[PDB]
């Protein structure tokens, strides 16, 4: 069982597309 | 789609290179070096003693012990061509390693106080037929009192069956076991 | 032995140096487009009956072409090895590979990587070793060099609106470039003793009476690509440590010579074509610093070898246990930092045997991305790409707009550089972290402690690097391992190569403007300083923590 | 410093920062998602959790706010004023007081109404000095109104009715006479609606050196993440594995903020410097990036011309003489609250010295300027002083009867092809002269545009005025190829094609016409002399009325682009070097044999990660007093310049980390806070 893991696997990967987002378009 | 310039491009560098390239390489090698290109291999009579390149198993005595091997089913197994994998910090390689060189000094009581590295530790492919000229100079007294030999006889022998570098820094100075081993059971009569 | 590596290492940089200036004068031909001599007729007699003609393209068409081969080059590897039955030229009936290990070696022998998990003795018929495999190796090389090739003549044109042609670009590669050196190495190879027939397992009978079976198999046909493409799985189980494999330490300097040949080739044609010499010194220098620093250490930890040997009765205290005899121990920490700098993943000797700082260096240049002395034509893109990342990390330092070679670079390729630069640590990270949560990875140990971790780390390297070198004994026969390997090399290439095609494309259609003040000065000692110190200190920000969990830790424990 | 006030008022404006806008910033906002985190760990602990320790995780999440105020906190300093604000159109647009009508007629049934009473369909009168309402068309009655919105141009204009000339815009003040709209279109997208539609959709694009200082903190932040985010399952093979909060102070401790700080920082130093030039900046950005300006545009009548429209000479015909008109003209200008009738009455002394014409002792009968006639004077008893445009000179001879002179015609067309506006005076019978009313130049403002030309500025001067007295005022000025006649759309047309061309643009301007183009210009200069809307707008407001100010603004932008360099390099080499100081504290947790690496011999990672918090904080606050009294000044070439830049800055950027991590867990070690 994943008490927090799978939410901090979730979170990085929302970060890292959020990230890449922000590299494809200047904010 | 890619059609005709990508299909028949495609096409033809797979038959340049898959068909032409090897089977010219191979009529070539066939054609001038023979003995080369199928092995390097012992024939005695029709019965293939060995190949002079990848070395045998040698587990009696006054054979001139080789390199250790570990491979993947049997020792100097050369279908499995693996290599000990084990780690500087892995103590199964200690145990092994502790096994075998008390092996070692059980086999040879007076060859010296200390062992060399490479009759003691595991080739990288699992198949060493190539020993440095201290490491087989190391078991000289050994083989000779089993074989009723002299130690002058035996180091020019090793001198003999020596394969020297073209430069020195390139690589190290080795003697092969099988051709040796090989001068032995000659030599037996 | 502290001189003889000296002379060794300067004995092999004399002999690339001069062996490259020939070889980099015909490829800055084939940058320039200009026939080479002997092959102007013949050349368009092939392309008039291939139907490929004269046909200017675009950076987006020569992209779809390069994939487009690639994926119908994987499609035609995948169904040839998963129809291993039916093929001729199977001396043992050998069985069908699985699905699994199947999809690895079609994406692992396409795309450079040319990673290996199985023993070709036992797994791998002669048919798809010598039809197969041997193409895409040659496929592989010729779509590297041909892309480094189109990144060039973007640099070297000017207002122009098209790049080339891809497959009169990869026909004349692989005609008369890849081949002549094929065959000049693969008889040198045959001379020295290889296996080039077709003969089935030939049994052996032994003095001790154990009999065995010998392999058997094309050998030098394979080993002369394997070295000339940087591709690194050959026949057996050792890559080049296998007697019928490499025999002999001359050899072994001709296949270091193969492997460091074509990159500073590129590099060579490169300043040849650009029309100095000082940008193609500078790259060189720039790599040779790093090679040479980075055999250092290397071969001080390989001489320093195992604590334990000294002490358990040992005369010599040399790490032995990885490595053979007929090569030594200098020699084989050689091969090992340039089969890990050049993304070859040939290994002369089992690296897993290494001593923590002798194995985590050629980890080091494994991890950081393959861009010093690197892949066929990848390690050149690589150096690019990170030598464009120094150009904008000196406009920003310097409060001016940042232009390389005469012409302005802008926010596109600003972007495009960025992601091509780190995709390759994202996937080396991500796939090596996602490998560590699975059970089923971490049921794939061989040592325990943090050399599993490591071994863990220089597979998923491997993979996502498009090396193809491994810590054997990793148990990679697993589907779980397959997969997570294939989808890493293949996403890792592919993401890279992209925006390459970006970069050239976004590149053609802007011109060279003239000298500005703020122009950075692109050679010199200040340049190379700067190049080395932005690779060096990115890759130390995005590797300190996965090197100093593994080897590091082992080698302070 | 800036005054305690609107510092006060910006903080506020900091407060209201939400997370719906916190991420147009991505690193102050990865900072932001930290301390949530670590803010929702710490009130867990204060719950119950797993651990024991909680107010370290509250310190670090203290500290991490005070991080974030402070990086929104220089943020909202340097650009809380760049978007161009339209109260003054606003204002304008809801005074309304409109006198509406329910019958067409002067008088009738008229009251007070505000704008949004009018629709499709009204009588509204507008008077005299009275701002018209909305747009329409004239019904009857003539009216001079001033083009100020239109063409930029203070003169009055005739409309009349029951001719081409019946379109009054709205929001044109009306001087004289009277004049009843029709209402046709309706409350929205009327002229001031449009005007206002780009004044405050003004969106300026973003300077590529911040832009790809964006990227540059987007990969570092990635590559930061990155490690942090795969050191949580590359420690699971260790005894023990790292923790999810002090894995979460890595995350915000390693990435780039020092250099997202930096970015307005520099900014603020823009905007602290450029009261050296006496111009108030309400935004750094623009400072920043008027070291890469490559054209000028420029309007006519405020920038460029003093403002009200000179008088240059009388021109008499050959039968009158210089006193003969020269005292008509003192007459006219008599009881005139025109600044063009004080410049009759000073050219008047500038000639004859005319004295004894008292503006109430003569019986001076001052006819203002008529609708119908557009006639205006001073009548005494025995002289009947009158003068006007020539369309007005040639009706009045018309109503006399007299024979035209045409000498006097071709005399003013020749000087308004010169480029003056005439005004005919009529005494004398028609054989009396012309005043030259001509645009007039500053202070030797072609000196300045030669040195802008050397320097490499393309300076195009667009107006909206008209366009032979603006080419006159082109070849005065040394002005380069401009353009005249041109809307307010226009010149956000022109705004739009120079930024499409790649060049940053620059405009200068004192009206309420060039709004729009000051709103979308990058660097954008506004006039003490004109209105309040070019105040409101753009983003800098000269002081003084020299309009060649940008000499100084280019050579200040040129300067801080270079310490903007210096600092870039000081920031990279700190947050490489705080990497690696900072990068031993996740190891001793997960493995003990790797205390060997953390070199300092840190008291305890918490304490040095705490450290590095304290650093975070203090770097982002230091920069500022850094960024302020700059070493580097002087040019050189590129090379040197960057090995000096490199050497000076980079010695900084790796002393710096390693000291401040030291002295800091030092102060915390003697404070007994661990
Ligand atoms: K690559």
């Amino acid at each position: 069982m994943s008490a927090g893991v799978i939410t901090g696997v979730l979170l990085v990967f929302l970060l890292l597309g959020y990230l890449v987002y922000a590299l494809i378009n200047a904010e | 789609s890619g059609l005709r310039p990508a299909l028949s491009t495609f096409i033809f560098l797979l038959l340049i290179t898959g068909g032409v390239y090897p089977l010219l390489t191979t009529v070539l090698g066939q054609w001038w070096f023979p003995w080369q290109a199928n092995g390097s291999l012992i024939r005695e009579g029709d019965t293939v003693r060995g190949s002079a390149l990848i070395g045998q198993n040698f587990t009696g005595n006054g054979y001139f012990h080789g390199r250790p091997s570990a491979t993947a089913e049997m020792p100097y197994n050369p279908q499995a061509s693996g290599g000990s994998n084990l780690a500087v910090s892995n103590p199964e390689l200690d145990k092994l390693i502790a096994a075998r060189v008390a092996a070692l000094r059980a086999a040879n009581p007076d060859a010296s106080a200390s062992v060399p590295v490479e009759l003691v530790t595991a080739s990288a492919s699992g198949l060493d037929n190539n020993i440095t000229p201290q490491a087989a100079a190391w078991q000289i007294p050994r083989v000779a009192k089993a074989r009723n030999l002299s130690v002058e006889q035996l180091t020019q022998l090793i001198a003999k069956y020596s394969q020297q570098p073209l430069v020195k820094y390139i690589g190290q100075p080795v003697v092969n076991i099988v051709e040796l081993n090989l001068a032995l059971d000659k030599l037996d009569e | 032995m502290a001189a003889q590596g000296f002379l060794l290492i300067a004995t092999f940089l004399l002999v690339l140096m001069v062996l490259a200036r020939p070889l980099g004068s015909g490829l800055a031909r084939l940058i320039n487009d200009i026939p080479l001599p002997g092959t102007t007729g013949v050349e368009r007699v092939l392309f008039r009956a291939l139907g490929v003609s004269d046909r200017e393209m675009n950076w987006k068409q020569y992209l779809c072409a390069i994939l487009g081969l690639n994926m119908l080059g994987l499609a035609v590897l995948f169904f040839m090895l998963l129809g291993q039955h039916y093929l001729p030229l199977n001396p043992q009936q050998l069985p069908g590979l699985s699905w699994d290990l199947a999809l690895n070696t079609a994406v692992s022998f396409v795309t450079n990587t040319n990673w290996q998990s199985y023993s070709g003795e036992t797994t791998l018929s002669y048919f798809s070793q010598m039809a197969g495999l041997t193409v895409q190796n040659f496929l592989s090389a010729a779509s590297g060099i041909a892309v480094i090739f189109a990144l060039i003549r973007a640099f070297t044109r000017q207002s122009m609106s098209t790049l080339g042609n891809a497959w009169v670009d990869l026909l004349r590669i692989t005609l008369w470039v890849l081949v002549p050196v094929a065959l000049l190495i693969a008889l040198f190879f045959i001379q020295q003793g290889a296996l080039q027939n077709f003969l089935p397992y030939q049994a052996v009978n032994t003095v001790e009476g154990a009999q065995q079976l010998l392999p058997m198999g094309p050998v030098a046909s394979q080993e002369a690509i394997k070295m000339l493409g940087t591709n690194g799985g050959g026949f057996f189980n050792a890559n080049s440590s296998h007697p019928f494999e490499n025999p002999t330490a001359l050899t072994n300097f001709v296949q270091m010579l193969a492997i460091f040949l074509i990159p500073t080739a590129l590099c060579f044609a490169f300043g040849e074509v650009m029309g100095d010499r000082r940008q193609g010194r500078m790259l060189l220098w720039a790599m040779s610093v790093i090679f040479v620093i980075c055999v250092g250490v290397v071969m001080w930890a390989e001489v320093q070898g195992n604590p334990h040997l000294l002490a358990l009765g040992t005369d010599s205290s040399i790490n032995m246990e990885g490595k053979e005899s007929r090569f030594g121990v200098l020699v084989s920490s050689l091969f090992a930092v340039v089969t890990t700098a050049a993304s070859c993943g040939a290994v002369i000797a089992m690296h897993d045997s290494f001593t923590a700082l002798g194995g985590m260096v050629p980890m080091w240049l494994m991890q950081i991305g393959e861009v010093v002395f690197g892949g066929v034509g990848s390690g050149l893109y690589g150096m690019m790409l990170f030598v464009l990342l120094a150009v904008f990390i000196a406009g920003l330092m310097i409060g001016r707009t940042p232009e390389y070679l005469g012409k302005k670079i802008d926010v596109r390729e600003m972007k495009l550089t960025a992601l091509a630069i780190l995709v390759t640590p994202t996937l080396v990270l991500m796939g090596a972290a996602l490998a560590m949560m699975t059970d089923a990875g971490r049921s794939a140990m061989l040592n325990p402690g943090p050399h599993g971790f490591s071994e863990v780390l220089y597979a998923v390297s491997s993979a996502a690097n498009n090396n193809g070198s491994a810590f054997a004994g990793l148990s990679a026969n697993s589907p779980f391992w397959n997969c997570l390997l294939a989808f890493c090399m293949f996403v890792g290439r592919f993401g890279v190569i992209i925006p390459v095609m970006a970069i050239a494309g976004s590149l053609v259609s802007k011109k060279s403007q003239a000298a500005s003040s703020g122009t950075l000065p692109t050679h010199g000692p200040l340049f190379v300083g700067l190049l080395i110190g932005t690779v060096l200190l990115v890759g130390a920000l995005t590797f300190i923590p996965a090197l100093a969990l593994g080897p590091v830790a082992e080698y302070l424990s | 410093f800036e005054p305690t006030l609107v510092v006060q008022a910006l903080k506020e404006a900091v407060k209201k920062l939400n997370p719906q806008a916190q991420w147009r910033n991505p690193v102050m906002f990865i900072v932001w998602i930290g301390s949530l985190l670590t803010t929702c760990i710490s009130i867990a602990m204060a719950s119950g959790a797993m651990p024991g320790n909680a107010l370290f995780s509250a310190a670090i999440s203290g500290w991490l706010w005070i991080t974030v105020l402070f990086a929104n906190f220089a943020e909202a300093l340097a650009e809380g004023r760049s978007k161009a604000q339209a109260n003054s159109l606003k204002g304008v647009k809801k005074t309304a007081f409109a006198r509406k009508l329910r019958e067409p007629k002067y008088g009738a049934a008229a009251d007070k109404v505000p704008a949004d009473q009018l629709r499709k369909g009204d009588i509204v009168l507008v008077e005299a000095g009275d701002i018209i309402p909305c747009d329409g068309e004239v019904i009857e009655g003539g009216a001079s109104v001033d083009e100020s919105a239109i063409t930029g141009e203070a003169a009055p204009v005739i409309r009349e009715s029951g001719g081409d000339f019946a379109s009054v815009t709205g929001g044109t003040r009306i001087l004289s006479d009277w004049l009843v709209i029709e209402c046709s279109v309706n409350p929205g997208e009327t002229f001031l609606d449009r005007m206002i539609a780009m004044v405050e959709g003004a969106q300026r694009r973003k300077t590529p050196n911040e832009i790809a200082l964006t990227i540059l903190l987007i990969a570092l932040t990635i590559v930061f993440l990155l490690a942090t985010a795969t050191l949580w399952p590359f420690s699971a093979w260790g005894g023990n594995a790292v923790s999810v909060t002090v894995l979460v102070a890595l995350l915000v401790c390693l990435i780039p903020t020092t250099i997202g700080g930096l970015l307005s920082a520099i900014g603020v130093a823009g905007m602290s410097r450029m009261l050296g030039a006496n111009v108030i900046a309400t935004s750094g950005r623009a400072v920043e990036a008027a070291g890469d300006v490559d054209v000028l545009l420029l309007d006519k009548t405020g920038t460029i011309t003093l403002g009200n429209r000179q008088a240059s000479e009388f021109i008499p015909a050959q039968g009158v003489d210089e006193k003969t008109l020269a005292d008509a003209a003192q007459l006219a200008s008599l009881a005139d609250e025109t600044p063009e009738g004080r410049s009759i009455v000073i050219l008047a002394k500038q000639r004859f010295n005319l004295r004894e014409r008292d503006v109430q002792s003569l019986h001076a009968t001052f006819v203002p300027f008529t609708a119908q006639s557009r006639m205006s004077g001073i009548n005494i008893d025995n002289r009947m002083i009158r003068k006007g445009s020539v369309d007005a000179i040639r009706r009045h001879v018309e109503a006399n009867g007299g024979h035209f002179p045409t000498d006097v015609d071709q005399k003013v067309d020749q000087v308004a092809r010169q480029g003056a506006t005439p005004l005919v005076v009529v005494e004398g019978s028609r054989v009396l002269g012309v005043i030259a009313l001509k645009d007039i130049v500053k202070g030797g403002i072609k000196e300045r545009f030669a040195q802008l030309r050397k320097m490499g500025i393309k300076t195009v001067m667009i107006t909206g005025d008209n366009r032979l007295t603006a080419a006159a005022i082109a070849a005065e000025a040394g002005v380069d190829d401009f353009l005249a006649e041109a809307t307010p759309e226009a010149k956000l047309a022109l705004i739009r094609q120079y930024q499409a061309e790649g060049r940053l643009v620059a405009m200068t301007g004192d009206g309420t016409n060039d709004a729009p183009a000051l709103a979308q210009a990058d660097v954008a200069v506004a006039m003490n002399s004109g209105t309040q809307a070019a105040k409101e707008a753009g983003n800098m407001v000269d002081l003084d009325s020299n309009p060649t100010k940008l000499i100084e603004v280019v050579h200040i932008g040129k300067q801080m682009l270079m310490t903007r360099g210096s600092l870039t390099t000081f920031s990279i080499a700190n947050d490489v070097a705080k990497y690696f100081a900072i990068i031993p504290a996740a190891f001793a947790a997960t493995y003990p044999q790797l205390n060997a690496l953390n070199i300092m011999c840190l008291h305890s990672p918490d304490s040095a990660i705490l450290s590095a918090v304290i650093f975070n904080a203090l770097i982002i606050v230091f920069l500022i007093p850094l960024a302020l009294k700059g070493v580097s000044y002087k040019p050189l070439t590129a090379s040197a310049m960057l090995r000096r830049n490199l050497w000076i800055y980079g010695l900084g950027g790796l002393l710096v980390p390693f000291i401040g991590i030291k002295v800091i867990d030092l102060l915390l070690t003697v404070c007994g806070l661990v």
